[PDB]
RNA sequence: CUGCCGAAGUUUCCGGAUAGCAGAAACUCAGAUCAGUUUUAUGUGUAAAAUGAGAGUUUCUAGUGGGCCAUUUUUGGUAAGCAGAACUGGCGAUGCGGGAUGAACCGAACGUGAGGUUAAGGUGCCGGAAUGUACGCUCAUCAGAAAGGUGUUAGUUCAUAUGAACUAGCCCUGGGCGCUUAAGCGUACUACCCAUACCUCACCGUCUGGGUUAGCUUUGAGAAGCUCAGACGAGUAGGCAGGCGUGGAGGUUUGUGACGAAGCCUUGGGCGUGAGCCUGGGUCGAACAGCCUCUAGU
RNA sequence: GUACGUGAAAUUGCUGAAAGGGAAGCAUUGGAAAUCAGUCUUACCUGGGUGAGAUCAGUAGUCUCUCGAGACUAUGCACUCUGAACCUGUGGUAGGUCAGCAUCAGUUUUCGGGGGCGGAAAAAGAAUAAGGGAAGGUGGCUGUUUAUAGCCCUUGUUGUAAUACGUCCACUGGGGACUGAGGACUGCGGCUUGCCAAGGAUGCUGACAUAAUGGUUUUCAAUGGCCCGUCUUGAAACACGGACCAAGGAGUCUAGCAUCUAUGCGAGUGUUUGGGUGAUGAAAACCCAUCCGCGAAGGUGGGAACGCCCUUGUGGCGUGCACCAUCGA
């Protein structure tokens, strides 16, 4: 039993074997192009650009 | 933490080298700790589990 | 399973070149200061047991086949069985008389012989 | 296996996004956040045994 | 001949008995104790959390029972060095890469191999690897790898564009060939070179943990067998184990031999990690051998 | 061929070979010359014909065993069989070595493409409506303020710009090298019983073989390597011993003691002083009389092993070896 070692990442069959999930991953997820919220303290800027 | 255990994580299963290929394995080993998965490993790992 | 071999040159005695009274049969330097013993760069090696071949192919010639030595017909005839793993080799006091019975019973028999050519002569 | 890959997977990009939106937060009134103190390293010997 | 384990190199009392290290056996436990460990906290010690490892006994028996170097610690020193005690490691039992070469310096500790990548150090040539990129500094007419200077380099500060006093670097004065906005120095960032090291695999062996019989047509019961898994591999003194070889002895091969025994030589062919072995050819001419045990002027 | 069995090594002479700038020497890697290793399509299967034989006869006898199992002797060659011999096939498949590509697997090194999230949600910049400002000043005239160049700063400014950086992708497309350990079947997965890149390499081909791949010898080329043993010394330095070859050559034999293990017997144990005996070496073996030697002179708990269970497992209830604690004697 195991007379080998095959890498899960470098073979997609034996990710399988070990990742019941990599089945439906959709890694890549759109979460901007949604009027983003520029977020910065004015304050901050202030002590950001000083001295 | 992924990447490690899966090329190079090698159980220690009667004080052998056993390599992790197999999900049945770590829940032989590991049944007791609700450990039954890489996965699970990864996660008792990464987020310091009990 | 083939025939491969982790190394071919003999294991020489050290200093056996310079001397004639030094036999070329390895002996193990114990010498206490001795370099060649110490293991240094530009010296010769010694015999481990890191040199062993594969135990499915150690006692086996180039050709696969382990060598069995057969001394009359009664010894040829016992390697029925086994023709595709031994070579019957013929012993070297064996006469030319039992030499040829050992060579047409071993070519009937389907096994190979070593030195089927020694000491005999075709005729035809 | 596969639905508890799902729920640490969840919980992965929750707390990356909970520790993204903790800091933005904190630079927009100007407050400032620490990070917390993470409990898991990897040591990687360098030096022989000599 | 090969394989495994492998110190001590010295406390302590006193030539020794101890001890210690290493083993070898017998025990009892891993739900039990530990640690050239680290914390917590009580007053640096002590006591009670993590990190790991199963831990503790009794018996009997080899070897050692020096040092050198280095680190440090001090005391004095004493021309000055230094000396004197210690302190702790490394070598010593240990090879390899680097340091031009060189036992103490920088790396790394060793089965046989294939590929991969590195450490220290290096990429002008010898020399494997960029005559790499960016930035300065170095001019030596001995480079380079205490001070002075009508010596420079950058300059600073103070005086009124010039001087003075200064700041600091460097030069001058006091491994080879070659190199000179370097192939020198100094910093930074890329790329590359390679070790007995690191990774992946093969193989040999060692130890450890298994599996295997109403011996199931997978046949793999020399159970002293076959099979499976993992880690490991320096070595003196020394301890343990398995083997190879010589003469002769009882058994055996219904063994070999004038169609050529034994021996001998030979760049013939093989086998074994090795001790050793088998064989071809040439000489040779009367004996000899494999196996199981016995034995020794081996 | 009486310098007479075999005729080794040192050692010397002749010849052939290559090599030969103050050594040689050996080791790795090859090359070259010289030389050996080993070569094999051939057999298998199938078809028919031809003659056969026999372990076959819708057959007859003897022999040794235990009905039938052998060895045979007649007789026929069918019924089968002998892939039996030949003709018939010109049918079908073709044993090692070495190179080639392919689809894969493990280990890798190297170029890419496409994207997610994060950072002043980069900063910038362009774009962008102004204002102000000064400049190393355009125009006007060194001084000057947008002109007959404009710039900078500040807002404004599109926006969620884009790039870069950092990080992720169970996103993807290529190049190259080194490995094939294992040998029915399992397992674990995916696709959909079957199939697969999933418990280790298999295909397509060729050439060589009737030489290639190989091995050995001398030599050369590149890299290397301070004389061995002893003793000394941390280590060396050393000082010793070594002209070369062959043969000889050094923990042995014995009594005593203790230990470990093996064997026989076991409160026993030991024939070999001696006697009996031994026709085929009879100094062996085999047998035993009287001594003699050496031995011989209770409870408590922890415990090995086992049984009963019984919520089973967990444990309890026990029985408790060796032995250790305990109280003991």
């Amino acid at each position: 039993a195991h007379v080998q070692k095959k890498n899960p990442l470098k073979n997609k069959a034996v990710l399988s074997r070990l990742n019941p999930y990599a089945k439906a991953y959709k890694a890549n997820v759109k979460i901007n192009s949604e009027k983003t919220p520029k977020a910065a303290g004015e304050k901050f800027l202030s002590v950001l650009h000083e001295n | 933490v992924r990447e490690l255990i899966y090329k190079r994580g090698f159980g220690k299963v009667n004080k052998q080298r056993i390599p992790l290929s197999d999900n049945a394995i770590i829940e032989a080993a590991l049944g007791k700790y609700s450990i039954l998965s890489v996965e699970d490993l990864i996660h008792e790992i990464y987020t310091v589990g009990p | 399973v083939n025939i491969i071999k982790k190394r071919t040159k003999p294991f020489k005695r050290h200093q056996s070149d310079r001397f004639k009274r030094v036999g070329e049969s390895w002996r193990k330097p114990r010498g206490i200061d001795s370099c060649v013993r110490r293991r240094f760069r530009g010296t010769i090696s010694m015999p481990k047991i890191g040199y062993g071949n594969n135990k499915k192919t150690r006692y086996c010639m180039p050709n696969g086949l382990k060598a069995f030595l057969v001394r009359n017909v009664s010894d040829v005839e016992l390697l029925l069985m086994h023709n595709k793993t031994y070579a019957a080799e013929i012993a070297g006091n064996v006469s030319a008389r039992k030499r040829v019975e050992i060579v047409e019973k071993a070519r009937a028999l389907g096994v190979k012989v070593t030195n089927a050519g020694a000491k005999v002569r075709s005729q035809e | 296996i596969a639905k508890r890959a799902e729920a640490y997977e969840a919980e992965y990009r929750a707390a990356e996004r909970e520790q993204i939106e903790l800091a933005r937060k904190a630079r927009a009134e100007g407050n400032y956040f620490v990070p917390h103190e993470p409990k898991l390293i990897f040591v990687v010997r360098i030096r022989g045994i000599n």
